[PDB]
């Protein structure tokens, strides 16, 4: 058996298992470990088909998706949420409190102590007002 | 988006996948991301599988489903992943459409720590880290 | 081979069948059978799991589910999804021009020439409020 | 929730599903019944399945997709719903959950208009419409 061992979609994974790596070379469990690494990337406003930073819908709205599964069949998922950086997160809460969607998925970020922020970076509105103009 | 699977040193697995989804969508577009039979799947007695791509193909094959039920099979993760991989290429065959137009990539992992990955197009590449560093890995692609 | 044949899920499955029936005896194609079999439920205000029966969500709005797929790997989906009686119907649309939900469901429903409806009936209403003192 | 199924004259198949979902919801709850894994999956080469009971349930084991996989490797309709539905109670006890609380079944349809139903619980029905007309079936269930 080869473990522990972390796999991830694209190079930015790359740099997103060396955060999941954290958690695993100290003994930690998977979930932790890949909740902490794709947060790593949500947060990067560079990084903009995930979380803040993301290129919004034709509105200029950055809805949001994600899910999570752990060893047990147990699973989370929110879609289109709106103002919450880490929506890995919310669906970790959607898990252990199985699919949210839309308003109703910030309602209940917010209830468990999650934080409205503006997703949209100067770079993501000023692009998408450019692809309007076509 | 990024999805990410992992095997821990008690021998579980555990995965996410996070996206913002198709820029410029139309509101309320939702994608395979957020999906469990399609964007992410994990069974601990068998294995783990993430997908990214084009959203619309990988919900219509319920593709991390069935990479791994393809493992539960006895396939190897690369030979699931190709094999999952080479359904989809059939349907846009039986659709009418063009194989360029779409993009899919699949990577998996088995209870041993055994991975692979397979996609429909070149380009796309995937990061693994275990006991002897972090790679990024280019897997085989459909559309030679 | 035995065709055509169509299945359906619990009692008002049987009455549904009906209409599917209507469609395949003639020779008529299973997608447009399955359609016009469930909007015979979607349509009954006393089928209060589908459709404009249905029992609201917690804060009284009801809010539909659907997905449609075709014999050619074709699909739909609508989720959360106010207003619209025929929430099949707006599915088979999302396919024919894959997944909304929530606003942005009702938005492209509109946009197709589906009308606005008030899906909550009395009896609905009632109901909910006796939950709510519970 | 209703799910529907056919088979046409051409020997083609569809299916749909529809819902208002869980009685008072938290709002925002989307089920099974929007999901291609779960729901509903259609594939016109092998078959078509629909599910009934916990939404949460029936998502987390991506049970329509297994249920026409299964006939893809060859179960017939019965045979794939009833070892679903099997491998969902082994689920249901990995979890450390009473069988008592979770409803789920299938009903499923092959190429050839072979149909069948399983259950975990006793007490679901489907409807069947042939050329022997429409009636009312009740199910094999696991939970004895």
């Amino acid at each position: 058996t080869n473990k522990p061992i972390v796999l991830s979609t694209w190079n930015f994974g790359l740099h997103a298992n060396v955060e999941a790596w954290k958690v695993l070379s100290k003994g930690g469990k998977a979930l932790d470990a890949v909740e902490k690494g794709v947060r790593l990337v949500e947060d990067d406003p560079t990084e903009r088909s995930v979380g803040y930073g993301g290129r919004p819908d034709r509105d200029g709205r950055v809805t949001l998706d994600a899910c999570i599964m752990d060893e047990n069949y147990n699973i989370g998922s929110v879609a289109c949420m709106e103002h919450i950086k880490n929506p890995i997160s919310v669906a970790r809460a959607v898990m252990e409190k199985v699919m949210l969607v839309g308003d109703g998925a910030l309602e209940f970020a917010l209830s468990q102590g999650f934080k409205k922020e503006n997703l949209l970076t100067a770079e993501s509105e000023k692009e998408w007002k450019e692809w309007l103009k076509t | 988006t990024i999805g990410m699977i992992a095997l821990d040193a008690q021998g579980n697995l555990s995965g996410a996948c996070t996206t913002s989804g198709m820029a410029y969508k139309m509101h309320g577009r939702v994608g395979d991301s957020p999906i469990i039979g399609a964007g992410l799947f994990v069974d601990n007695e068998i294995g783990a599988a993430t997908a990214t791509g084009h959203g619309e193909e990988v919900i219509r094959t319920v593709g991390t489903h069935l990479v791994v039920e393809l493992m539960n099979q006895g396939r190897t993760p690369q030979q699931a992943c190709k094999e999952a991989v080479e359904r989809i290429v059939k349907i846009v065959n039986r659709r009418g459409k063009n194989l360029k137009d779409i993009q899919v990539g699949f990577i998996a992992l088995n209870k041993k720590g055994e991975y692979g990955a397979y996609c429909i197009q070149d380009g796309f590449n995937f990061a693994v880290h275990d006991q002897k560093g972090n790679r990024l890995e280019t897997p085989g692609f459909a559309l030679k």
